[PDB]
């Protein structure tokens, strides 16, 4: 994977549909792609596939299991303080690789399949190039930020936004992965 | 609680491609 | 004259 | 259905492409002229005819999305041409990227319009004349989004 990124959405269930594999626990639909559209029956968010391991925000998946086709899965780190919880990567999936090069220039997916570019302005933050309303990126939680080669440099968190509008974003860097895995 | 389930996806992995005619 | 569209390219490259 | 941002276009004299930014399908004046564009209803004519900067522009036409803007400023541009193949470019100043990687002329022939994306998929310029030494096409000369910008 590489450059240009480019990124394409498409919808797999419905309302009903995903209340049902909720409560079930059982999804035998077809898996693929790196970045997965993920829900609950409170919110909706992503959840993105980094070296085998499946990873969302914690204040999203809290400490759910993630409906397969064998049933529920346990998730296998879970880190209330990283934000982070991560469940072996579904069968299907494809994973991005972390970022090797310390690109400052890092580049958001968004929920839509938008990719927008975020300069990096610290360790857990990176600024709008061109801002946007803060709907954009509801939703968008647990999604990529990569770095001009496609490979993951951190997971969408929170974004700072004021008046509406978000201008910058705080991210949950590849770091704290690997620091959430050997613990 | 119950289980987070896969609504969807957002692919990386493709690349520009002429359209197929239907 | 016209210009007619004879194809298209999607970006991405999603499948149909 | 799938939507393209790029529309392979045709006038009985040649073939090129069309990219479609902010809701225009834009392509070279060299190829399209002042034709009109082809629709189910009808031809449709030009909303912007910028003979000066090798620009024209319709109104976006059917099974077409719309690309987006540069933003970030990077000089790691990426050719689409008229074969989905995608060119690494490195941008050289305004208008003017060296490829990375030489190819025969033939390679590019065809993609005027085509876009000139940056790494984030966003269109950075849109593809003008390939500039070669003896065939051999080792650059690319462009318009800059901002031109279709200021245009509309
Ligand atoms: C992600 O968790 C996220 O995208 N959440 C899913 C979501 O929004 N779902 C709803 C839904 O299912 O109903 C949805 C709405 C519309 C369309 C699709 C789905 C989220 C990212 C948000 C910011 C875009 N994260 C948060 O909500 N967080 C997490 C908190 C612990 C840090 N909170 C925020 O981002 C809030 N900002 C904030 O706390 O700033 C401080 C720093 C940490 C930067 C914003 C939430 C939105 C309103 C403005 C404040
Ligand atoms: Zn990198
Ligand atoms: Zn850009």
């Amino acid at each position: 994977m590489g450059a240009p990124i480019t990124a394409y959405a498409q919808q797999t269930r419905g309302l009903l549909g995903c209340i049902i594999t909720s409560l079930t626990g059982r999804d035998k639909n077809q898996v693929e792609g790196e970045v997965q559209i993920v829900s609950t029956a409170t919110q909706t968010f992503l959840a993105t596939c980094i070296n085998g391991v499946c990873w969302t925000v914690y204040h999203g998946a809290g400490t759910r299991t993630i409906a397969s086709p064998k049933g529920p899965v346990i998730q296998m780190y879970t880190n209330v303080d990283q934000d982070l919880v991560g469940w072996p990567a579904p069968q299907g999936s494809r994973s991005l690789t972390p970022c090797t090069c310390g690109s400052s220039d890092l580049y958001l997916v968004t929920r839509h399949a938008d990719v927008i570019p975020v300069r990096r302005r610290g360790d857990s933050r990176g600024s709008l190039l061109s801002p946007r309303p803060i709907s954009y990126l509801k939703g968008s939680s647990g999604g990529p930020l990569l770095c001009p080669a496609g490979h993951a440099v951190g997971l969408f968190r929170a974004a700072v936004c004021t008046r509406g509008v978000a201008k910058a974003v705080d991210f949950i860097p590849v770091e704290n992965l690997e620091t959430t895995m050997r613990s | 609680k119950g289980s987070v389930v896969i609504v969807g996806r957002i692919v990386l992995s493709g690349k520009p491609a002429i359209i197929p005619k239907k």
